[PDB]
């Protein structure tokens, strides 16, 4: 329950800064039916939008991140040399940069 | 023609994985070895014309089972034994 | 054939357990007790000789014989010998371990070093993940150079009692070649007497140390009794393969063509037969020694070729002889190139041509490659008169069969068949026939990066041979025409057929998943002539309007008005793209200009299906994350998105036709 | 064990059947019935493009020496070690006499198959109380 | 051991069939016509397998049922006709 | 031994075809028998049919067109060794490769004829028509100022 | 709970793990000169309940190992001076939905 | 020998037969392949105990065929062989180097080394008999046999006896 | 704070150019990356010394080492891994196989 | 595992089967002993499930006199299988020639006795399987009838085990 | 070798992301349970502005 009311938070907010009453009434002039409606479509395209089971998940998202590899440049190291140091460490590291505010 | 590595990846990745196992048997190999496992081993002949399936070195007339496989997986399976190494059982037994 | 088929309860694979051999039993499941080092031509005739290559295993060649168990070449799964060694010998694949396990316990007692005395050892002993264990009783085992039977004096207050064995040393163990040394410094004059032999470690003193090792010394050592007990890490009897694994190749000529594996084993058993001959005689204590080295080292070579390289060890000619490592490593060592790749049935590989007239979900197939494949069909009471026509078709005329199925193992071939038209056709039967249209057909392109270059297709067949696609698709197969490529598949049962129809066809990956945006996209000359379309400063005449209107396939039979009367009715772009467009689709773009009554004629929108204005632009229209084709996909659902290119591809070339546009050097100089 | 496949189609029996081979598709069809018998062909010619045994004899020869990802303190020991099992056959001598043949044919500028027709004419006998030496080099002249 | 099963009542999976089963289901029942076991929903003519399995599951009288997997071994049982096809 | 399909008719008595004939692609050219001598020659382990165990070279079993100028002449050692070349007129077709004197390969769409082709006032018809596309992302100008 | 100026020795450190129940532990000024957890980059850390361990295990059906760990000589793992068979609940402020559950048994 | 033993055993069904009735089908389904079958880890198998109330409530479907299989618990009647247990089989035919006892499911032999040598053998008999006192391989041909080993194997199964014993072989 | 300055970086170098992707897949690809206590680089000897089944980690080109060591431990896989499925040819537990496909007498009967 | 050898002479002598455990384990969960049934009783009980699949059949459709029981399940067995259980027919002639009573009710009134008594189970299913009725002779001929019981009490119950019997 | 890296990672039907052998690694997929697909760069309506704007 805690896990269910917690993973939606940030759909919350925003649909209830959208759908805030002074908004709604002020720009968007609706019916009883059209507001039914359209709430009702919305609940229906989340039920829709759900992860499907049994995805490859992890391989879908190792192709999405090998495919830009192939579009690369080549001061600081960058490019392929820096993201394979980084992706594989070799606690070595070529550039020892560190940020201080 | 090759089929290969990322091949298998993307097919993998829309998840056919029933039409993965009849291109990779009957496009290849598809073949049948009996087998014992009370044994675990590879060795089990059969005289299929009169049903009679012993097990030399394990003398049991019970334990045989059929299973389809890779030929590629037996040149594998029978390279390895001769390399000093595998036990094939036909059930799970840890849950 | 039919297989052969038998009551063997078929099941699956569910566990594999490794371990190595006892030499009882793979003595016990050996067959062949090899003597002779050469196989073929008795007194040299044929019918090889009772040493090698099927006294009894399994067949040669087109043979009965597979041991006597009939099963042919294809159904026997080769057959299984052994053969006998003088002296044990080591191991390549266990060198290290065998070092360290060698330094672990004391030699000459067979005892552990460390017992339940040290809490050090205690804690080690009680963490378990198979091998940090061993770790741990390794980099202790190091020190502690003497083994003793009365170490432990802070087990009790301070009294000693009686653990260990002997009160032998443990000799400094240097690795060497292919051998093991050991000094024994040991230490039990009256002085230092820093004095220490280095003996040869002898493969039988090893092996009966081992022999003496407690069960629970196993379990501690990561030595499972039932499957690995060292003395099975070291080598007595050594099992064959079969033929199959080394065939003779049959070289064409007059060779059987012998080949690496068969060469090898050959030379084992000759240096075998040697060293036996040469132990049972007067040996001078000499060339027994670098004899038995020979008989490790060419063991350790069949073994493995790829060692620390201090032979090569190759055999005639100047090619190293392939070993195992060499069989069995990367680039279609065995693996990755006949396991998780292979070489594959169904296949076509041609080079593809474009095409403005066919939507997305077909694919142009040429009619000699839809003679050359197959498809499986079954015989049902609704199929019955359309596969029968079809076999009266014959071999040749496009719609046909090659292969027939009855119920049993039955392949009848139609090519020859002078009983052609005279078949039945029973039901619960198979049959082969030719690519008919619209049958899914999945697609690959070298090289494949993410879930895009897998898309399926229906087929509609075309003459004139090559390939043919939708203009659409192209970038997303990453490939221009330059001459690349393309690789097909077909599946063979309903299963496999329909999963590649539910899941692999375009219409649901119109959106990649990889990059939350549409990929697809009407592209570089369709986009260009809808570029001019779109201007508000063109119209167009009936001759042209009619035309458009029959050239989309699902106009509803109502012409639009006329946008403009006077002289002559005219239409604009906008207006006859809008019947392209379905209904009900709404757009806002709003960038810049685009105050309801735009000057600069930037920006989009659409109410109820119809252009009202704007400037059809790639940045609208192709692919992007507010795009035409998102939001027709995520709200009318993803196969009308399929016929909507097919509408605005044909009309937007239709239009092109006869409009006419190029550039030139004119466009260059100012 | 008579160690014989013999095939013949199970419905015609005309003969040792009138039987063809389709090598296109690897399959055996009796050309009469128009049935399968078996499949699966292994090729012919392959290993041909894959890649002097009856004069060397049924044992095998074997010229060792050095590679690239070796040791020479150690193929020293090899080029040392290469004759340490040639008199365990006579075939040093024989290839001996190879050589001297070679030797000779060359040296005459004879060509492939006198040379290979000396090497048979010396496998031929190799070994006679009638051959009894003779200087050794009386055989091969 | 324990039965291995859960009853039908509080099933903590999803109540809407996914693409995965509908493409399995709709397999099985091409296969059933493919060798003619009997039909449920009317002709109309139309010959094609994989037509008469859409036909079949739009009408909704599809006489299968599923089973679902849990990493523990235990699994669920459901009917397709309580499962409503969506997408 | 092993007859092959070849339908051997197009060869002559000294085992060669003679050139100017035709040929398809599974027929054969040459003719090879074994002569081992001694291997119980031709009476064991085969019919007669005597000592063939044949391995005649068929053509590559695609290509056809016609035979020409077959020659034969005695190799280093001195043998009967054997030459032949094959003619083959090739139409190009819808799969060629094509490429400019700059760089623009492909291949071809289709062809219609004239009656639909595009045509000038003094009718000079084209050869051939690709994509403006090629030119602004290319910048192949070269191609042009050729022109 | 103890503070050392700089280091200690071994023959000190022999005896530290003596008289349990009771635990010792030793912590550098240098180390604490800076509060860890203040640190943004971190997330919040929250200690469990034995009882809402078990409550965890007999909900998720796990057994035990197949949890996600954390090292005994993480600087978080000695900030919490817990011990082994402790179970680390981790509230992170995730991009998607913001508050997000996680879980850490400690090894 | 003959025991009572809880047994369950998977069968499978072809996709075709998935009409109403099936229940039944697969019961007359177990009923011809339970009846006159011998394993070797059983025996032979006579019939099938508890016919109501049968359990199968479950089937699985292949992936790759439309058959679909079934596990069936059930009870039965099995006949188990053992070592060195006196019975009165009988014999049907019979050998000169010795009879071929019929008991049971079992064709059991006596080999020409185990027959007693103070039996009285006969040549010239039809078949030929070893009687002495009243132990004649007749119509009847009951005689007290000791199967002493029933040697299963690859599934021909025969066992091996004596008649070695006093009151052994005699009725 | 280790597995979150990770995503930073890799974040950071990547979207230099050729920008972008869903964070679901990076922050999965850096989480699994950091599952185990510590650091850990997909190497031969990184991830692949774990407690994880011998085919899989046998098919990353540490072979023959790998199966002897597999040999001399004499362990076990359980074989619900793709690699598994695939050389001893099954479907697997993937996709359209994290599931199975039951016959109901009832349900057939319920809807003759 | 390891071959699993546990080498035993299998007797009368309480030397037992390999799987023919005293103790299994059942379906439910619950222990399932060792079920041991002799001739007689087999015969008895065999006839019992015989009628019960024959009027199984009849209502499948519609949906102790042994002489007429050889012929009678010979019919039946030849209607649903086959007619190669000739061997069947012999182990039931087997099972109806040479059991100790032809009635049932000495037998249940005998194992009415036995579940009293408390007799090792084993032991008394393969003296219900023997037809004999003097317990010396029986000892001679059997070493574990020698060995197991003494002769007195084997007796005292032989002969109120063999009163109830159908001589033969 | 990253393709290598992430095989066995599997989605289980309790919403979970464990690999072969069950080791979970987010105990909701994603901390969304949102797919690859339905997804746009849209903005939320309350960060922006004034406070005086925002009560406005
Ligand atoms: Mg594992
Ligand atoms: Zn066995
Ligand atoms: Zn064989
Ligand atoms: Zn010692
Ligand atoms: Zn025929």
């Amino acid at each position: 329950q805690n896990a269910q009311r917690d993973a939606v938070t940030l759909f919350c907010c925003l649909l209830r800064s959208r759908l805030a009453t002074r908004r709604v009434l002020q720009e968007y002039r609706l019916t009883k039916q059209a507001f039914d409606w359209v709430l009702s479509n919305i609940e229906a395209q989340f039920l829709r939008s759900v992860v499907h089971p049994g995805e490859m998940v992890g391989v879908l998202a190792a192709q999405s991140i090998g495919e830009p590899a192939t579009q690369m440049t080549l001061k600081v190291t960058s490019g392929v040399p820096r993201l394979k140091e980084i992706l594989n460490v070799a606690k070595n590291m070529k550039t020892p940069s560190l940020t201080v505010y | 023609l090759r089929f290969g590595e990322m091949e298998r990846d993307c097919m993998i990745a829309h998840g056919a994985a029933s039409f993965l196992k009849e291109r990779l048997m009957e496009a290849s190999d598809a073949f049948r070895v009996h087998i014992c496992g009370i044994c675990g081993l590879m060795t089990v002949i059969a005289k299929l014309n009169h049903n009679q399936f012993e097990c030399k070195g394990c003398d049991n007339k019970i334990d045989i089972y059929q299973i389809h496989i890779p030929y590629a997986a037996k040149l594998l399976f029978q390279e390895l034994m001769a390399m000093n190494i595998p036990r094939l059982y036909t059930d799970r037994s840890r849950d | 054939v039919g297989q052969q088929y038998s009551s063997a309860p078929l099941r699956t694979v569910k566990e594999v357990q490794f371990g190595l051999f006892s030499p009882e039993e793979v003595r016990a499941i050996s067959v062949a007790k090899i003597r002779f080092p050469e196989t073929m031509d008795e007194t040299q005739t044929r019918a090889k000789i009772g040493g090698l290559n099927d006294p009894r295993l399994g067949s040669i060649d087109r043979n009965l014989k597979c041991q006597t168990c009939q099963e042919g070449m294809n159904e026997c799964p080769g057959h299984f010998g052994h053969i006998d060694l003088a002296k044990p010998v080591f191991h390549v694949g266990f060198i290290a371990k065998i070092k360290k396990v060698c330094e672990c316990v004391c030699m000459h007692c067979g005892k552990l070093l460390l017992d339940e005395h040290n809490e050090l050892m205690r804690q080690a002993l009680a963490i378990k993940d198979s091998k940090k264990r061993f770790a741990a009783i390794w980099t202790l085992c190091k020190t502690k150079m003497v083994c003793e039977t009365d170490v432990p004096s802070e087990d009790d207050p301070t009294q000693l009692v009686s653990r260990g064995g002997c009160g032998n040393t443990q000799p400094t163990i240097r690795k060497d070649g292919l051998k093991l040394v050991g000094s024994w410094k040991k230490d039990r004059a009256t002085g230092d007497a820093d004095e220490p032999e280095l003996r040869v470690l002898s493969t039988e003193e090893i092996l009966n140390i081992f022999k003496h090792i407690s069960v629970k010394d196993f379990t501690s050592l990561g030595f499972n009794e039932v499957f690995s007990r060292p003395e099975w890490m070291i080598l007595t009897c050594l099992p064959v393969p079969p033929p199959p694994v080394r065939p003779s190749i049959s070289f064409n000529e007059s060779q059987r063509g012998e080949d690496d594996l068969t060469f090898k084993l050959a030379d084992i058993l000759k240096a075998n037969i040697s060293l036996e001959t040469l132990e049972h005689n007067g040996a001078p204590h000499h060339a027994i020694e670098e004899a038995e080295s020979l008989l490790q080292f060419h063991v350790a070579t069949y073994m493995d070729n790829d060692i620390a390289g201090q032979p090569q060890a190759l055999q005639k000619s100047g090619r190293p002889v392939k070993s195992i490592r060499a069989r069995l490593k990367g680039k279609e060592g065995r693996i990755r190139g006949n396991l998780m790749g292979k070489r594959v049935d169904f296949s076509a590989r041609t080079v593809i041509s474009g095409d403005p007239n066919l939507e997305l979900d077909q694919v142009g197939v040429p009619k000699s490659i839809a003679k050359t494949l197959t498809y499986p069909e079954v015989v049902t009471p609704y199929n019955i008169d359309r596969l029968t026509q079809l076999v009266r078709n014959g071999p040749n005329e496009h719609p046909g069969a090659k292969y027939v199925i009855r119920d049993s193992g039955d392949r009848i071939d139609l090519r020859y068949s002078k009983r052609a038209g005279d078949i039945q056709l029973q039901y619960g039967w198979k049959v082969e026939r030719h690519i008919m249209d619209n049958d899914p057909v999945l697609f690959n392109r070298q090289p494949s990066l993410h879930k895009m270059s897998m898309m399926a297709h229906r087929v509609k067949v075309i003459p004139y041979s090559t390939f043919r696609l939708n203009l659409s698709v192209t970038s997303p197969y990453n490939a221009d025409f330059d001459g690349d490529e393309m690789n097909l598949h077909v599946p063979q049962s309903e299963e496999t057929r329909a999963e590649l129809s539910q899941l692999c066809a375009v219409p649901l990956q119109i959106v990649s998943p990889q990059s939350n945006k549409p990929c697809m996209g009407i592209v570089q000359d369709t986009l260009c002539g809808i570029r001019k379309l779109t201007l508000r400063d063109t119209f167009i005449e009936l001759d042209q309007v009619l035309n458009m209107l029959y050239w989309v396939p699902d106009w509803d039979g109502v012409i639009p008005t006329p946008a403009i009367i006077k002289p002559k009715p005219l239409w604009s772009g906008k207006q006859i793209l809008s019947v392209a467009i379905p209904n009900g689709i709404h757009l806002q773009r709003f960038d810049e200009g685009t105050t309801l009554l735009s000057p600069k004629d930037n920006g989009m929108l659409i109410i109820d299906g119809q252009i009202i204005f704007g400037v059809v632009e790639k940045k609208t229209v192709g692919s992007s994350n507010g795009g035409l084709i998102h939001v027709v996909t995520r709200e009318k659902g993803p196969q009308v998105c399929a016929k909507l290119f097919g509408n605005i591809q044909k009309v937007v070339n239709f239009w092109l036709l006869h409009n006419g546009f190029s550039t030139g050097i004119g466009d260059t100089i100012a | 064990p008579n160690l014989n496949i013999v095939l013949t189609c199970p419905e015609c029996k005309v003969y040792p059947p009138k039987i063809v081979e389709r090598f296109s598709e690897g399959d055996v069809v009796c050309a009469l019935c128009g049935l399968v018998l078996s499949d699966k062909l292994v090729d012919t010619r392959s290993e041909w493009r894959t890649f002097n045994p009856l004069l060397d004899g049924n044992n095998l020869s074997t010229r060792i020496g050095k590679g690239e990802t070796t040791d020479m303190r150690f193929t020293k020991e090899l080029n040392k070690a290469q004759g340490k099992n040639v008199m365990d056959k006579k075939d040093n001598e024989v290839q001996a006499a190879f050589a001297k043949i070679t030797m000779l044919c060359d040296a005459a500028e004879l060509p492939k198959i006198v040379k290979d027709c000396a090497k048979e004419a010396y496998k031929l006998c190799h070994d006679e109380k009638t051959l009894k030496g003779k200087s050794m080099e009386s055989i091969m002249a | 051991l324990k039965e291995k099963a859960i009853p039908k009542d509080q099933r903590a999976t999803t109540p809407y069939m996914t693409k995965y089963e509908r493409a399995r289901i709709l397999g099985t029942r091409a296969l059933q016509i493919s060798m003619n076991a009997p039909v449920f929903v009317d002709l109309e003519g139309e010959t094609d397998p994989l037509r008469i399995a859409m036909k079949e599951l739009a009408e909704k009288k599809i006489p299968l049922v599923i089973r679902r997997y849990l990493p523990d071994g235990s699994f669920e049982d459901w009917s397709v006709e309580e499962l409503i096809v969506d997408l | 031994l092993r007859m092959k399909h070849g339908t051997y008719d197009k060869l002559d008595d000294d085992g060669l075809i003679a050139p100017g004939v035709r040929v398809s692609g599974e027929d054969v050219i040459i003719g090879k028998t074994t002569p081992i001598s001694p291997d119980e020659e031709e009476l064991g382990q085969r019919t007669a049919y005597h000592s063939k165990r044949d391995a005649s070279t068929p053509l590559r079993s695609t290509e056809n067109g016609i035979v020409d100028q077959v020659l034969v002449t005695t190799n280093q050692d001195g043998l009967k060794f054997v030459k032949v070349r094959v003619r083959t007129t090739k139409i190009p077709q819808i799969g060629d490769k094509f490429a400019s004197r700059h760089g623009q390969k492909g291949t071809i769409g289709i062809t219609y004829r004239r009656e639909d082709m595009p045509f000038t006032a003094e009718g000079i018809v084209p050869d051939l028509i690709i994509n403006p596309h090629a030119i602004p992302s290319r910048m192949t100008v070269a191609h042009l100022i050729e022109c | 709970i103890f503070v050392y100026q700089n280091n200690i020795t071994p023959s000190a450190m022999k005896l530290v793990p003596s008289i349990p129940p009771a635990t010792i532990e030793t912590f550098n000024e240098a180390a604490l000169v800076v509060n860890i957890t203040h640190h943004e980059l971190v997330p919040k850390h929250i200690r469990l309940s034995s009882d809402e361990k078990r409550e965890l295990l007999k909900r998720y059906r796990l057994k035990e190992s197949q949890l996600p760990r954390i090292q005994r000589a993480d600087p978080v793992a000695l900030y919490l001076g817990l011990k082994r068979g402790e179970v680390v609940k981790i509230i992170r402020k995730s991009e998607t939905s913001g508050r997000y559950a996680s879980y850490r048994i400690c090894m | 020998m003959f025991f009572i033993k809880d047994l369950s055993l998977n069968i499978t069904l072809h996709p075709s037969f998935f009409g109403p009735r099936m229940k039944q089908y697969l019961k007359t389904k177990l009923l011809e392949e339970v009846e006159g079958s011998c394993t070797g880890k059983f025996g032979y198998i006579l019939c099938v105990l508890d016919y109501d109330n049968i359990d199968i409530q479950r089937g699985r479907i292949l992936p790759t065929d439309g058959s679909a299989e079934f596990n069936v618990k059930y009870r039965a009647v099995v006949f188990k062989p053992f070592k060195g247990e006196v019975v009165d089989g009988t014999v049907v035919s019979c050998s000169q180097h010795g009879f071929e006892v019929q008991v049971g499911p079992m064709k059991v032999f006596v080999t020409k080394h185990l027959m007693p040598q103070d039996l009285t053998f006969n040549a010239g008999s039809n078949p030929p008999s070893y009687q002495s006192s009243e132990d004649v391989i007749t119509i009847k041909s009951r005689i007290r046999v000791k199967i002493e080993g029933c040697i299963s194997q690859v599934s021909s199964i025969h066992a091996i006896g004596s008649i070695k014993e006093d009151y052994l072989g005699a009725i | 704070a280790g597995r979150a300055a990770l995503y930073k970086e890799v974040y950071n170098v990547i979207a230099s150019d050729g920008s972008y992707v869903n964070y679901r897949h990076m922050a999965l690809l850096v989480d699994v990356m950091t599952t185990q206590g510590g650091l850990t680089s997909v190497t031969r000897h990184g991830f692949n010394r774990s407690n994880t089944g011998a085919l899989m980690r046998c098919s990353f080109e540490e072979t023959v080492e790998i199966l002897f060591e597999a040999g001399a431990s004499a362990e076990l896989d359980d074989c619900r891994g793709v690699s598994e499925n695939v050389i001893l040819g099954q479907m697997a537990p993937i996709g359209t196989g994290a599931f199975d496909v039951m016959i109901d007498e009832e349900s057939l009967v319920k809807y003759m | 595992r390891l071959k699993k050898v546990e080498e035993e002479e299998n007797a009368a002598t309480l030397q037992l089967g390999q799987e023919f455990q005293l103790k299994q384990i059942n379906h439910q969960g619950e222990e399932e002993e060792l079920i041991a049934l002799n001739l007689s009783e087999a015969r008895l009980v065999i006839k019992e499930a015989l009628v019960e699949r024959r009027r199984a059949f009849k209502r499948s459709q519609k949906k102790e006199t042994r002489e007429k029981e050889l012929e009678s399940i010979d019919v039946l067995l030849e209607q649903t299988t086959g007619g190669n259980n000739k061997d069947l027919k012999n182990t039931m002639q087997y099972l109806t020639n040479f059991s100790r009573f032809r009635d049932q009710e000495t037998v249940g009134a005998v194992i009415q006795l036995l579940k009293s008594t408390g007799l090792h189970p084993f032991e008394v299913a393969q003296l219900g399987s023997l037809a004999c009725d003097t317990a010396d002779e029986a000892k001679t001929l059997i070493p574990s009838l020698n060995n197991k019981i003494s002769d007195d009490e084997l007796e005292r119950i032989l002969k109120e085990l063999s009163n109830l019997e159908t001589l033969y | 070798r990253l393709v290598k890296a992430l095989e066995d990672i599997m989605v289980h039907y309790d919403n979970t992301t464990r690999n072969s052998l069950g080791n979970v690694i987010q105990f909701i997929y994603g901390e969304d349970g949102m797919d690859a697909a339905h997804i746009e760069k849209q903005s939320l309506d309350t960060i922006g502005g004034s406070d005086a704007a925002f009560e406005k």
